């Protein structure tokens, strides 16, 4: 709705974006996608604490790797470590694909996002992270 | 039991190579902690369990988890030559409880005695008046004890108890043969509130 | 019962007023009290005259085998070995010792031990080739734990005995030095120790390349060890560990009490010197490393021919390493070798550390003080 | 196994025999338990292997 989505100018911490650059690279044609572990203030203000990585496919991002069973399965870790996170949004890389939102990412985008209304979509290329501009 | 998070202890003891729990009482005691497990599931099942050995320079065996079967593994490997500290063991579920699976359950140590205990009866006692405040309290089976001297563990649970809304009692079952089968007698059906 | 309880009364029978002590061990096995039956065959064996006769040998012999889970092996591997020493003959008993280890009650060390005690058996008796390659077997499964104090240093004692019993010295010294390492009196005879702490001191002497006399000072087996012939031959050792020519062969007229120092006299003067070229350097000089000839040869009180001569020996082994220069009348090293801890050592390394720790803060500011535009 | 041979008449006594007999009841009722872990070490290996399965299948396909 135009009376309440904004954008959400991410901040991007060491421990996030190191880990993104790295998952991607090494999967390299395989895509490897995840949800992102931050926190949420402001109407508008995502800080990207952390991120563990969903199932790689050689296909790369589908609605089969997207499963509810892999996050719940997350809470339970960070309720024992005593950590808080609420999820964020999620990310994916595309050596496969520009940086365009490919068919099938659009659709595992809207499942995430019906878990948590402000939701964010990343695209990493790993390629680059090789060469000095990323 | 019923939203509670427990540690569950086993004795190292000299006292464990005897024969009177068949064949031995350190064999026995992996029977028991099933008994346990398989307990406070079935009262509700909304609980989990741990193991903890105070063999050696103390260790966690296993934490928080309501699978049987990680505490099974973990219990095979004891120090037979060792000896129960009790005081040690209720240390390790204090600092269980700031990050624990279960950290808004509440607060409870079921422990065995089945050797004489080691650690100062003055100090215990003492102990208790601090644990009483935090919400946790500790239940203790009792059979090493009793035999060579009076129940110390009595004035322990007595001072301890109050508001917590979990209790404790002193459960005796007998220093004889009666199997791991007697740990049915324990606060794991028996358990009551405090507040 | 009458499981342990029906060997035990034949044997509880025969003994005087032994019979009380018997008694208590049939009554703990029947109660079910296996903790307190561990406790009380330790003590058990000690007492009795019966002991030193068969009738023990044979109750150990149905105990074990009765007993490996009822009580644990660890306690009747114990006994078997108080035992063991007693009797007149050694094969019937190396047999023995082997026949107990059979089962484990959870985990107890006791195979280890059967293994050790098989050694000890062997070696009395005469088949030293047997002894030798049990001693390799075991010494890696003790070597692991680090629960072992004691075990492992009566074992490492074991293997010294072997290499004495050939006279071949210099094999007998190294062997030794595993056993300096590892040492702890507990558990260790006084009087193995004993005999094992004077012939080694005397042993390490009259090698020709073998120098740890420094390591020797450190142990209290040889050190506080001490008998009428001890007095003298620890004073040269002592001699020997600073470095000193002179000191060792003052001593010389003590030495012929000992016949063996006496044949090789000549071998014992000359590694002194050897040695000297080594001490000398790490030691005195922290600004040159240079030595004169002359030095060692009036220390020596041996002619200037010889010490050229020496002082090459002394290269080739490895004490140091540099070139001799004789033209100029020295010996350069350029290094000396690692010497384990001697009381002169300690000293100059902190001397020299003083030395450098004052240096490297007047020469910061030097740095620091100059080349201003590039510094940030 | 072990009992049934004549070397265990000489070895033990009769007594040590039907003492070991009545350990045994407890000794099976234990084991019993041991299968329930067993299955349970069994599921967490294969768990592993199920995530790098998912990886293959799709491969194999065109």
């Amino acid at each position: 709705a135009p009376a309440v989505d904004t954008a959400e100018q991410v901040y991007i911490s060491s421990l996030a974006l190191l880990k993104m650059l790295k998952h991607g690279r090494a999967g390299v044609p395989m895509e490897v996608m995840g949800l992102m572990l931050g926190e949420f203030v402001d109407d508008y203000t995502v800080r990207v604490i952390d991120v563990f990585a969903m199932p790689q496919s050689g296909t790369g991002v589908s609605v089969e790797a997207v499963d509810p069973v892999f996050q719940a399965k997350m809470l339970d870790m960070l309720k024992q470590t005593g950590r808080p996170e609420m999820v964020v949004g999620w990310y994916h890389s595309h050596p496969g694909f520009g940086c365009w939102l490919s068919g099938v990412d659009i659709n595992t985008q809207q499942s995430f996002e019906a878990l948590s209304e402000r939701a964010v979509a990343v695209v990493v290329d790993p390629i680059q992270s090789v060469k000095g501009k990323v | 039991m019923v939203l509670e998070s427990t540690m569950v202890c086993v004795d190292n003891s000299e006292y464990m190579r005897n024969g009177d729990f068949l064949p031995t009482r350190l064999q026995a005691q992996q029977d028991a902690v099933n008994i346990v497990c398989h307990s406070k599931t079935r009262s509700n099942p909304e609980n989990n369990v741990g193991l903890i050995t105070l063999a050696n320079d103390c260790e966690v065996l296993t934490t928080l988890t309501p699978d049987t079967g990680r505490i099974l593994s973990k219990l095979h490997t004891v120090q037979p030559k060792g000896k129960i500290t009790f005081c040690t063991g209720i240390r390790v579920a204090h600092l269980a409880l700031k990050h624990r699976q279960g950290k808004n359950h509440k607060m409870r140590i079921i422990a065995f005695v089945g050797s004489p205990v080691e650690d100062n009866e003055k100090d215990l006692v003492k102990l208790a008046k601090r644990l009483k405040k935090e919400k946790v309290n500790v239940d203790i089976i009792n059979f090493g004890e009793e035999e060579v001297n009076t129940e110390k563990l009595t004035a322990f649970v007595n001072t301890l108890n109050g508001k917590d809304g979990t209790g404790s009692h002193l459960v005796t079952v007998p220093p004889g043969p009666s199997l791991a089968d007697a740990l049915i007698s324990s606060p794991i059906l028996a358990g009551e509130g405090g507040a | 019962m009458k499981d342990v309880p029906a060997f035990l009364q034949q044997s509880q029978s025969s003994g005087p007023g032994q019979a009380a002590v018997w008694h208590r061990l049939e009554e703990l096995y029947t109660k079910k009290l296996w903790h307190q039956l561990t406790l009380q065959v330790l003590d058990f064996v000690q007492d009795p005259c019966f002991a030193q006769g068969d009738g023990l040998i044979k109750l150990y012999e149905n105990f074990i085998s009765e007993f490996e889970h009822r009580v644990n092996p660890l306690s009747l591997v114990e006994i078997i070995l108080h035992v063991v020493r007693q009797m007149t003959d050694p094969n019937v008993a190396l047999t023995f010792l082997e026949k107990t280890r059979e089962k484990v009650k959870s985990s107890d060390e006791a195979v280890i031990l059967c293994k050790t005690a098989i050694g000890a058996l062997k070696l009395n008796i005469g088949d030293l080739q047997a002894t030798k390659e049990t001693i390799e077997d075991v010494e890696e499964m003790l070597n692991n734990l680090p629960g072992v104090t004691s075990v492992h240093s009566r074992f490492y004692d074991l293997s010294s005995k072997y290499y004495q019993t050939i006279g071949n010295h210099a094999s007998y010294y190294k062997d030794a030095l595993r056993f300096l390492g590892c040492v702890d009196i507990k558990d260790l005879p006084v009087s193995e120790q004993q005999e094992r702490a004077f012939t080694l001191g005397l042993a390490g002497l009259l090698g020709e390349g073998v120098f740890n006399f420094g390591e020797l000072l450190m142990h209290p087996v040889l050190e506080s060890l001490r008998n009428t012939d001890r007095q003298w031959l620890i004073d040269t050792l002592y001699a020997f560990n600073s470095g000193d020519v002179d000191r060792f062969q003052t001593l010389k007229s003590a030495w012929g009490q000992q016949p063996d120092l006496a044949a090789n006299e000549a071998q014992l003067l000359r590694k002194i010197q050897l040695l000297c070229l080594m001490e000398m350097t790490f030691t005195r000089p922290a600004n040159h490393r240079q030595l004169t000839f002359e030095e060692i040869a009036k220390s020596a009180k041996i002619t200037v021919n010889k010490v050229e001569l020496l002082v090459m020996k002394a290269l080739s082994v490895g004490l140091v390493r540099g070139s001799i220069d004789e033209v100029d009348k020295r010996v350069h090293m350029t290094w000396v070798q690692p010497r384990v801890l001697d009381l002169q050592q300690i000293k100059g390394m902190k001397d020299r550390l003083e030395l450098w720790c004052t240096d490297v803060k007047s020469m910061e500011l030097l740095v620091e003080h100059q080349a201003q535009d590039i510094l940030t | 196994e072990q009992d049934g041979i004549g070397e265990e008449v000489l070895k033990m006594s009769t007594e040590e025999i039907v003492q070991r007999t009545r350990l045994l009841d407890s000794e099976i009722k234990i084991m019993k338990s041991e299968v329930l872990r067993v299955t349970h070490e069994l599921q967490a290996m294969k768990d592993k292997i199920k995530e790098n399965s998912e990886k293959i299948k799709v491969n194999k396909t065109l």
